[PDB]
């Protein structure tokens, strides 16, 4: 084919073909000449391997390279491989009405619902959108309706909004590593250029908003609309296929914010007062004469399914906070109130909600999941939860505690110098008094973290849970595990060479203290090793997976 | 394992799409297999509904308006 | 300090004194292109290496010879910008002078006929600018270093993953700079195989006997012998008694005295010390003893005269009695025990077929070329031009090198090539490694990794180029055409043209230069890649050689390396790295002499670095030196440990010598976790430039050396006075004592002014200095681009508050104020080139014009009369900018057109439009157009009035810089006329130009009146003939592609504004894509009102532990906190006495930092300068590892009157109420990267399709669709979504038929799909059936 600039495009199919030709035709030749058969023989061998260049090129020989150095595409080649027939143009292709672009967050989506931007719509929709002006007399032509789509005119943004009205379009994350990388929104036009995808399915398609793009798919037909909108929405996405854990979970944000909301303070504004149910939690909350942790009593009724379907509802006062008395008032009504007498981490809010679809199924379930994702952004927004570098305490004896193992360490140094010890034990011995000293480190951090609120109850001090917000981060699971806060806080500790071994002597810094360029060095190793298995592992992971469904 | 049984399919299609399609073919055209198409790879390969999920009902009575 | 410097001092709060400066950072590619072109007068480097490899060329005869005499560079047709506009290579001419002599037939001497010598054009060499850069077919390439394994002998191993018993088998490796390489090994059973370019391995005892050495010299080279001297009875021995250690008694030792040891004990060290303290020589040893023991000898009898026994058989009781027969005095015997002398080349010898030189040249010949019966002379000469050939291999000068110093040898300079005895160590030091003697290399060490750098790899590219036509030149010679032919006839320039050219373009290591920001240039520049011709590939690199090694400190960053595939092999070269002679990374050390740390400096090699005690950077020394410590951390080994004070023997130059450029711009980097620093690093090389450049409040100190290394700024050349400044250029008058004589004395800098970088972003320079101002040398004239008064700024100091904001910043999301979006602070401005190519076709010529048919008066409202688009015009997307048609036929219309047009009378077009639009979506203005056209055809109008235009303005600047020039050198007259002999007012009173005519009394005073004159008039006749080059350059034709007939390029310029979708970034790895663009009273606000710019989501930091961005935030609260109060004097209008007094409270803070600025030496009016340039916040420094403390923090905080905690009362801009806590609000550096989402959007009902099979394209670029490959397939399949799944497959993309009844149906209003089969589908039957198989569908 000529391409642009004058000049040809071939395929190595046309090289090939003409090579077993010419020695086909230099072999009819020779037959005619009658040559010597030395001649002959060396001319059915040339045409045996062109023509097996031809089927296979590289299997028997050297492969015959044209004019790059780089090999033909032989026949055999043309259909196998990743790059074949079967891998890249049957078993997957590219496809029409079909975009792509960067997603953020729309917190204010319901969960069967996405931001998907107008211009992406209005070329998505397009055969749709001449359908409906050619169908509402605004078009006589097709072709009038194409140039008033060009134009944007302000009445294809009608049509527009009324073509993608219940038409569910399909966002894909790649790698789509199960079933919920791919999953059926409806779309609500928005005016970026961006994708707003809701925050709760974000774990089930592994996004995070720091530059990933997701891809739309408009399903065309009756049939493709249909299982969209039965099979692939959202909203019946919310328990796993692997595990029937809820896929569709709170996370970060909103964990925090039912965390913040449920927790108790000593003497916290308006403790002991008893109020009439939580609409006056709400009251006294946001016209601020009781706290959210105030430690109050409220007049609960709460609902229960007896042997029959019916809901019998039973009215007491329980000993809860103001928070967990405005967070009960989105609760569905089957569920009982200890479902909420707690402060709610990441685990009891994935148990909340599979407790709210075991007793009360679906819908239910996605009404109450939209619920708690708007009620913790609000209650995280509110709290005002910030990050600073004095809420990273380290612990007023780690210097002590780094002193007596390096005391311990100069001794067992000794003692080999000392012939006591060989060099074996004495590494050994070093390495387990670190590991030891970093344990103690990471004990008295968190005994220092984890409830140094000391407060006053009627002039006599007590001891609670802490508020420090990299402690309420951890403790509510929201982001960060002990291990980091060992990190930020006590020691990093112990490193690995990359041979595997452990250098012997640890990190005693953290990171709110400053590493040095040897800590930092010798920390580079390991990190950087991480790293690399994350990007050799995806292949081996891909290899695994397609096996295991070509088997299945 | 899961890659020496799913390259021992009935099926010669599936297999020479999985890998190694030069033995698959090369069996399957000595042999003279006929592939009847009964999994999703080879109704995916074709163009078809998957006999799974809402291409099952349409399968059936292909295979129940074929059988009588 | 400087003026540049004074004009705004960062505040330094560094403490470690800087003993040596950051050297300048594009050392690597200049000095490495410079010994490639530069004059060598030896032939160590470079061209002249090159062509003394292959010349003098010699014929297969005596006739003639071609010798080369020198070379030569000739002046570049176009300079860089002539050749980026023209889409043309920078390069120079190569003229080689050679000649051509010839030798008469017959004389003992060969003596000359004559010699033809004259210079022959070789080629064009890519000429590198001044940078560091090459611009290649018009685009600015960098040629990327490369790490590759040096060559030499190298030991290693495979421990136990082989032979299923975890044996470890050793092997070495000669790898040579070019030839064969050479690999011997062990078997699991320790016979040592030979093995020669990774092909089958041969008993190594083969190439002993290819050179010519018997089983018995074999045996004496790796052996040592046992000598039974028997007397007449009683088998005397000869023993030296180490050779018994740990020796299997066989017997009781009885000499010069009876038993040491009995039977069933054997031989410990005592036994051996009393042995020798007996001094025994001669021992009796039994029979059975020396029967297994190996012969070293061929021995055979006198009697009847053939061999009795040969070298290496195990000797028995029946040879040795043979032997008796002969009665042989002395009998030699391999010394072999185990595990200290070994038996594996005796064993080795019982396993070759083998037995002389020939067999084994055979066999050599057999395993290189099989298949072809082997001659003594190909078997012969196959094996001396392997390895003993200087053509053919070349162990180069660091091969033999590295070569030398792994055998222990004491010479390193030899031979290219190898020899007996370096095949002979080598097999020895393996040997030796196998019996416990050594140790297998590491290979990743990077005293095994070399550096190989553009100015090697062109020349290596050269020389393949020369001995292609070192071929040809040989065959010529061989014809009888010799006594008439000059050099010139038998040189072809076109290979060697094409060998340099094939490495410059087409190199894998040859990149587009990444053109974000400074920091991408310069990083681009210092980088290293595993990879490329000669180095590894990125899918068979395994773990080991992604790593960070021990010996990589100060040679290469840890830190800085992607992410993806090829991490790891990509690296970025340390800050004080550079490289050796031989192309070893080396990196610089304080020598610590006694004790004292002296400012003496060693560039250390990682062998070199190993042998030595180095002491870090953060080990402190006081005043004179000394360690104010006795116990120090150091790195001896690769290990590292505390020292004693006076066991160091170096010290680390900087704490900022471990980390790349990149990383030493990240302050705060020990607080960040290294995964977050990476990321950091490679994320500032994606910002993007902005409208105003911003510097950052905290930075670390090296924003000045990259802004000034890179070459986007105006760097002053000589000191002066800015004579005239203005947007495009600046004008110094230099100082007296910086001219030479007979000289304007005058410096010209003409900026950059809004052209586009490689990666469509806009480079514009704009002048730092005012009109009349003192410039020193080396002071930043002009910024480029992110750059701010000669620091590096690549983005913009945005307030935050780390809070969480109503799930607007969930999960990395960014929430951006409408004030930053008012401000402008994060637009920038990308510059498009958009090309419309008028060509020959075979219909006719495609015409450039405005009349255009199916196109409205409107859609051409903005073109000239020649169809172009004006400059200056606001277009938009599917604007015409370039009207084109394209000349058509036989339109073969359908029936119901044809009475379409028979009903209303409609003519059809002979042309089809074909212009050019812009692209949907893009709106920006025309900056630009040019048009190229071909010689031949007729320029249009626009054409004529470019060139018109670019006629005038190349008169005007060389006018212009010749009246600048000529008033300096009329003011060097008028001043050296006053000087001596003074006219003062009769100056005046004279015509101005004959000053020139005014004879002066010389003392030396007409002489440099004379060579002003002479000045002056070579100026003025320089200027006059610049003035033709420019106007023959002009007007020239161009050199289009065939079939061209013109080209329009346009240029757009587009100011993007940020929006929701773009990725915003700090530089601490804290990425994130905006979510919200949020109204200014809808922000979280402060008590005075002042609302928060971003909210950022506190949840991001302590998972992903990069402390850094709230210490930076701090800092950058602190920093702006003392500007809020230098602004409030200034509003004031504070005297300057208080001022001064504040400001320099605020420089003074610090615990014991190493800066001292004193501001009684500021005048009032620098000391207000200085005050108005840090009324925006006191920009602030923290080194690498030497950075600010909190504790440091906190009290710059309290300076400015703001809490130490850092944290502030925050009010809801919605409902007035406080947040519940204190939230973290300061200053953060962000950068807009560039991800922005315009480039990224794309969506796609139909379009084109590809030709084989019928699916879809697929980039945005050709408007292509979405890949739905297997694993979406899968997804689908596991849902039951099988009409989803069916739609996708056939009617989507490949259905040919179904999807236009699809796209029919939808357009009807009805969703069905009639779906057939894919094309692809009939694309596989068909090409299965193209092998000899019958598939077919089975239609029943
Ligand atoms: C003169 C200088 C030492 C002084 C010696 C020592 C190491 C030698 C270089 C290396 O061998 C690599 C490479 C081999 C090619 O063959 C020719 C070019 C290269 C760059 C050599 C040039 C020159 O020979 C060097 C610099
Ligand atoms: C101040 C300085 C020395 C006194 C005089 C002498 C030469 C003068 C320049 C040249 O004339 C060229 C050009 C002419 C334009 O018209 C205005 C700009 C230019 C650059 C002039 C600026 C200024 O006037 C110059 C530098
Ligand atoms: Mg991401």
């Amino acid at each position: 084919v000529p391409l642009d600039g004058g000049r040809f495009a071939t395929s190595d199919l046309n090289d090939l073909y003409r090579r077993v030709i010419n020695r086909n035709n230099r072999l009819k030749r020779l037959l005619d000449l009658a040559a010597p058969d030395i001649i002959v023989r060396n001319e059915k061998r040339m045409l045996q391997e062109a023509v097996d260049a031809l089927l296979d090129n590289g299997r028997r020989g050297r492969a015959i390279t044209g004019s790059n150095k780089r090999p033909l595409k032989s026949l055999a080649d043309m259909i196998k491989g990743k790059q074949g027939r079967f891998r890249q143009n049957l078993l997957g292709k590219r496809v029409d009405y079909s975009g792509r672009s960067v997603i953020t967050v729309g917190p204010y989506l319901r969960l069967h619902q996405c931001g998907l931007p107008k211009k992406m719509a209005l070329e998505l929709f397009k055969p749709f959108i001449y359908g409906k002006l050619e169908l509402r007399g605004l078009a006589t032509t097709i072709k009038a309706a194409k140039k008033m789509v060009e134009r944007e005119e302000a009445v294809v943004w009608d049509i527009l909004d009324e073509v993608i009205r219940e038409h569910p379009v399909l966002l894909n994350r790649a790698p789509t590593l199960h079933r919920l990388g791919i999953q059926a929104f409806e779309p609500v036009l928005i005016e970026g250029k961006a994708i707003q995808l809701h925050p709760l399915v974000c774990a089930a398609y592994n996004a995070d908003f720091d530059g990933d793009q997701m891809a739309v798919h408009v399903p065309l037909t009756l049939e493709a609309q249909l299982e969209a909108r039965a099979l692939m929405m959202s909203t019946n996405n919310i328990l796993s296929p692997a595990n029937g854990e809820p896929i569709i979970v709170p996370s970060q944000d909103v964990v925090l914010g039912l965390y913040y909301m449920t927790r108790d303070c000593v003497n916290a504004k308006g403790e002991g007062m008893v109020l009439t149910g939580p609409k006056e939690a709400e009251r006294l909350y946001r016209s601020g004469l009781a706290s959210l942790h105030a430690r109050v009593k409220v007049r609960i009724t709460e609902y229960e399914k007896d042997a029959n379907g019916e809901l019998v509802a039973k009215t007491s006062l329980k000993d809860t906070t103001v928070g967990r008395a405005i967070l009960w008032m989105i609760v569905p009504k089957g569920l009982p109130y200890s479902i909420v007498n707690q402060a709610l981490g990441k685990k009891a809010i994935s148990k909340m909600l599979n407790t709210c679809y075991r007793i009360l199924g679906l819908k239910p379930t996605v009404i109450f999941a939209d619920q708690i994702m708007y009620t913790g952004f609000a209650y995280a927004a509110r709290s005002g939860a910030s990050v600073g570098i004095d809420d990273m305490v380290i612990p007023e004896k780690k210097h002590e505690i780094i002193s007596e193992a390096e005391a311990e360490v100069a001794e067992i140094q000794e003692q080999f110098q000392s012939g006591l010890v060989t060099a074996g034990e004495r590494y050994n011995k070093v390495i387990d008094i670190w590991a030891a000293a970093n344990d103690r480190v990471s004990k008295a951090m968190m005994d220092n973290l984890q409830t140094e609120t000391v407060i006053n109850r009627d002039g006599q001090e007590e001891k609670q849970v802490s508020f420090n917000s990299i402690y309420m981060m951890a403790d509510s699971g929201a982001r960060g595990s002990a291990a980091q806060i060992r990190q930020l806080a006590g020691m990093r500790g112990l490193m690995a060479k990359p041979d595997g071994s452990i250098i012997e002597t640890p990190i005693t810094a953290n990171f709110r203290e400053g590493l040095n360029v040897l800590q930092y060095f010798i920390s580079t190793h390991g990190a950087r090793k991480g790293l690399a298995d994350t990007a050799l592992k995806t292949a081996n992971s891909g290899y695994l997976t397609r096996r295991l469904v070509d088997v299945a | 394992g899961i890659t020496k049984a799913s390259l021992a399919t009935e099926s010669f299609i599936s297999a020479a799409s999985f890998q190694e399609t030069t033995r698959v073919l090369t069996e399957a055209a000595v042999a003279g297999k006929r592939d009847e198409l009964r999994g999703l790879k080879e109704n995916v390969i074709v163009g078809r509904l998957i006999p799974a999920g809402t291409g099952y009902a349409y399968h059936q009575d292909r295979m129940r308006r074929r059988a009588a | 300090y400087s003026y540049t410097e004074k004009k705004r001092i960062r505040k330094d709060f560094g403490k470690r004194p800087q003993v040596l400066d950051v050297p300048y950072l594009l050392s690597i590619q200049l000095d490495s292109f410079q010994k490639f072109i530069e004059q060598d007068p030896e032939g160590q480097y470079g061209l002249e290496a090159a062509f003394r490899s292959v010349f003098p060329i010699q014929s297969y005869s005596g006739n003639s010879e071609l010798q080369y005499v020198s070379y030569r560079l000739g002046e570049p047709v176009f300079d860089v910008q002539e050749c980026q506009i023209r889409g043309v290579t920078y390069s120079a001419p190569l003229r080689v002078k050679l000649r051509l002599v010839i030798y008469e037939r017959e004389a003992p001497e060969g003596t000359v006929k004559d010699i033809k010598e004259q210079e022959v054009y070789m080629g064009e060499i890519p000429l590198m600018t001044d940078n560091g850069t090459f611009v290649i077919n018009g685009t600015e390439r960098v040629i990327v270093s490369q790490l590759h394994r040096s060559p030499g002998v190298f030991f290693d191993s495979d421990k136990g993953k082989t032979h299923s018993s975890g044996k470890v088998l050793y092997n070495a490796r000669i790898i040579p700079y070019r030839g064969s390489w050479l690999d011997f090994e062990f078997d699991p059973k320790d016979n040592l195989f030979v093995r020669i370019d990774r092909r089958r391995k041969l008993p190594a005892t083969i190439i002993l006997r290819a050179l010519n050495y018997t089983t018995e010299q074999i045996l004496d080279l790796f052996f040592e012998k046992v000598i039974f001297e028997i007397r007449d009875n009683k088998l005397q021995m000869e023993l030296v008694p180490e050779r018994l250690r740990g020796e299997t008694a066989s017997f009781d030792i009885e000499a010069n005295g009876k038993v040491y040891v009995e039977k069933g004990r054997r031989i410990t060290a005592r036994h051996i010390r009393q042995l020798e303290k007996d001094d025994v020589k001669l021992i009796e040893v039994p029979v059975e003893y020396i029967a297994g023991k190996v012969v070293a000898k061929d021995y055979i009898d006198e009697s009847t005269g053939e061999l009795i026994c040969a070298a290496n058989m195990e000797l028995s009781l029946d040879l040795l009695a043979k032997l008796s027969q002969s009665g042989h005095k002395r009998i030699e015997t391999l010394f072999t025990n185990d595990l200290d002398h070994g038996p594996y080349i005796s064993e080795t010898l019982r396993v070759d077929p083998t037995n002389d030189r020939l067999s084994a040249l055979v066999e050599i010949y057999r395993m290189m070329r099989p298949g072809e019966p082997p001659t003594r002379e190909a078997a012969e000469s196959l094996f001396e031009n392997l390895f003993f050939s200087e053509d053919r291999y070349d162990l180069s000068a660091v091969g033999r090198m590295k070569f030398n110093r792994s055998l222990l040898r004491e010479e390193i300079e030899g031979s290219g090539i190898l020899s007996k005895d370096d095949i002979i160590d080598v097999m020895k030091k393996l040997i030796d490694i196998r019996n416990g003697k050594g140790e297998v290399d590491d290979i990743d060490h990077l005293g095994n990794r070399r550096i190989r750098s553009v100015g090697e790899m062109a020349e290596n590219q050269f020389r393949v180029g020369l001995v292609r036509v070192e071929r040809a030149v040989k065959e010529r010679l061989s014809l009888g055409d010799l006594d008439t032919l000059m050099p010139q006839d038998m040189i072809n320039a076109k290979p060697i043209s094409a060998a340099v050219k094939e490495f410059f373009g087409s190199s894998q290591l040859s990149q587009f230069m990444d053109q974000n920001n400074p920091l991408s240039e310069i990083t681009h520049k210092r980088r290293i890649s595993a990879l490329g011709p000669g180095g590894l590939t990125r899918e068979r690199a395994g773990f080991e050689v992604r790593d960070v090694h021990p010996t990589h400190y100060g040679r290469v960053c840890p830190i800085e390396t992607p992410e993806g595939p090829n991490i790891g092999l990509i690296n970025s070269l340390s800050v004080y790295a550079q490289t050796n002679e031989y192309g070893f990374l080396e990196t610089p050390y304080r020598k610590v002499t006694d004790g004292v740390v002296t400012d003496e400096i060693h560039y250390l090699s990682a062998i070199e670095e190993g042998n030595y005690v180095i002491a870090q950077a953060n080990s402190n020394l006081d005043e004179e030196g000394h360690f104010v410590e006795d116990l120090v951390t150091c790195r001896s080994k690769g290990e590292s440990s505390l020292f004693s004070r006076d066991q160091v023997d170096y010290m680390d130059v900087s704490t900022q010598q471990v980390v790349s450029v990149g990383a030493s711009l990240i302050p705060f980097l020990e607080h960040d976790d290294a995964n977050r620093a990476l990321m950091g690093a490679n994320m500032q090389r994606q910002a993007v430039p902005t409208l105003r450049a911003d510097k950052p409040l905290v930075g670390t100190g090296m924003e000045r050396a990259v802004a000034v290394d890179s070459g986007v700024t105006a760097v002053a050349k000589r000191g002066g006075v800015v004579q005239y400044v203005d947007a495009s250029r600046i004008v110094i008058k230099v100082n007296e004592d910086e001219m030479y004589p007979g000289e304007a004395g005058i410096d010209i800098y003409n900026l950059t002014k809004y052209t586009r970088s490689n990666q469509n972003t806009c480079i514009n320079q704009m002048p730092c200095v005012s009109l009349g101002e003192p410039v020193e040398r080396g002071d930043v004239l002009a910024d480029g681009p992110s750059t701010d008064l000669g620091e590096l700024a690549l983005g913009q100091n945005m307030r935050v508050a780390f809070m969480p904001w109503n799930g607007y910043n969930f999960e990395d999301s960014i929430l951006v104020s409408e004030r930053v979006v008012q401000e402008d602070r994060f637009t920038t401005i990308h510059i498009q080139e958009l090309a419309c190519v008028s060509r020959d076709t075979k219909l006719g010529p495609e015409e450039i014009t405005a009349d255009i048919p199916n196109v409205g008066e409107a859609a051409l409202s903005k073109l000239d009369e020649s169809g172009i688009v004006y400059i200056g015009a606001e277009v938009t997307g599917g604007d015409i900018l370039v009207g084109k048609v394209t000349p058509k036929g036989e339109t073969q219309l359908t029936p119901e057109e044809k009475l379409l047009r028979a009903i209303f009378g409609e003519k059809a077009s002979d042309v089809k439009d074909s212009s050019l639009r812009v692209p949907n979506g893009v709106s920006g203005t025309v900056i630009d157009v040019q048009v190229f056209t071909r010689d031949g055809v007729e320029k249009d109008k626009r054409a004529l009035e470019i060139e018109e235009m670019q006629l005038k303005q190349a008169k005007k600047d060389l006018s212009e810089e010749l009246q600048i020039l000529e008033a300096g050198l009329f003011s060097r007259i008028r001043a050296v006329l006053v000087a001596g002999g003074v006219e003062a007012e009769k100056l005046d009173k004279l015509p101005r130009d004959r000053w020139l005519e005014l004879g002066l009394t010389d003392e030396e005073k007409q002489n440099q009146l004379e060579q002003l004159a002479e000045q002056y008039d070579e100026l003025k006749h320089e200027f006059e003939k610049k003035l033709e080059a420019k106007r023959r350059k002009i007007t020239q034709g161009d050199d289009l592609a065939p079939g061209v007939l013109k080209i329009v390029k346009v240029y757009l310029a587009v100011k993007r504004r940020i929006q929701p979708g773009d990725k915003m970034a700090g530089r601490h790895g804290n990425k994130g894509v905006i979510s919200k663009i949020n109204p200014i009273e809808d922000m979280p606000y402060d008590e005075n009102g002042t609302p928060v710019d971003i909210v950022l989501n506190p949840l991001g930091v302590p998972s992903r532990m990069n402390i850094g961005q709230i210490l930076e935030t701090h800092l950058g609260m602190a920093a702006k906190g003392i500007g809020d109060k230098i602004n409030a004097m200034l509003k004031q209008q504070q005297e300057v006495a208080k001022l001064r007094e504040f400001i320099q409270r605020a420089y003074d803070l610090g615990a014991d930092v190493r800066q001292k600025v004193d501001l009684s030496t500021f005048s009032d009016e620098e000391v207000m300068r200085l005050a108005e340039n840090l009324r925006k916040g006191m920009p602030i420094a923290t080194p690498v590892f030497d950075g600010a403390k909190e504790a440091e923090i906190k009290e710059l905080l309290k300076l400015g009157d703001l809490p130490t905690s850092g944290q502030i009362r925050l009010y809801d801009g919605r409902t007035g109420e406080q947040f519940e806590r204190p939230v973290t609000v300061g200053y953060m550096y962000m950068l807009k990267l560039n991800h922005l989402v315009d480039d990224k959007m794309h969506a796609r009902s139909t379009g084109s399709y590809s030709l084989v099979t019928q699916q879809p394209l697929g980039g945005k670029a050709q408007f292509g669709g979405q890949r739905f490959g297997e694993m979406e397939v899968w997804a689908l399949e596991a849902y039951g979504a099988a009409y989803t799944l069916q739609e996708m497959l056939t009617v989507k993309s490949d259905d040919v038929n179904g999807r236009t009844k699809m796209y029919k149906n939808i357009v009807d209003g009805n969703h069905q799909m009639e779906p057939g089969m894919p094309e692809s589908f009939n694309v596989l039957l068909k090409e299965i059936r193209s092998l000899g198989i019958n598939i077919e569908l089975e239609d029943e």
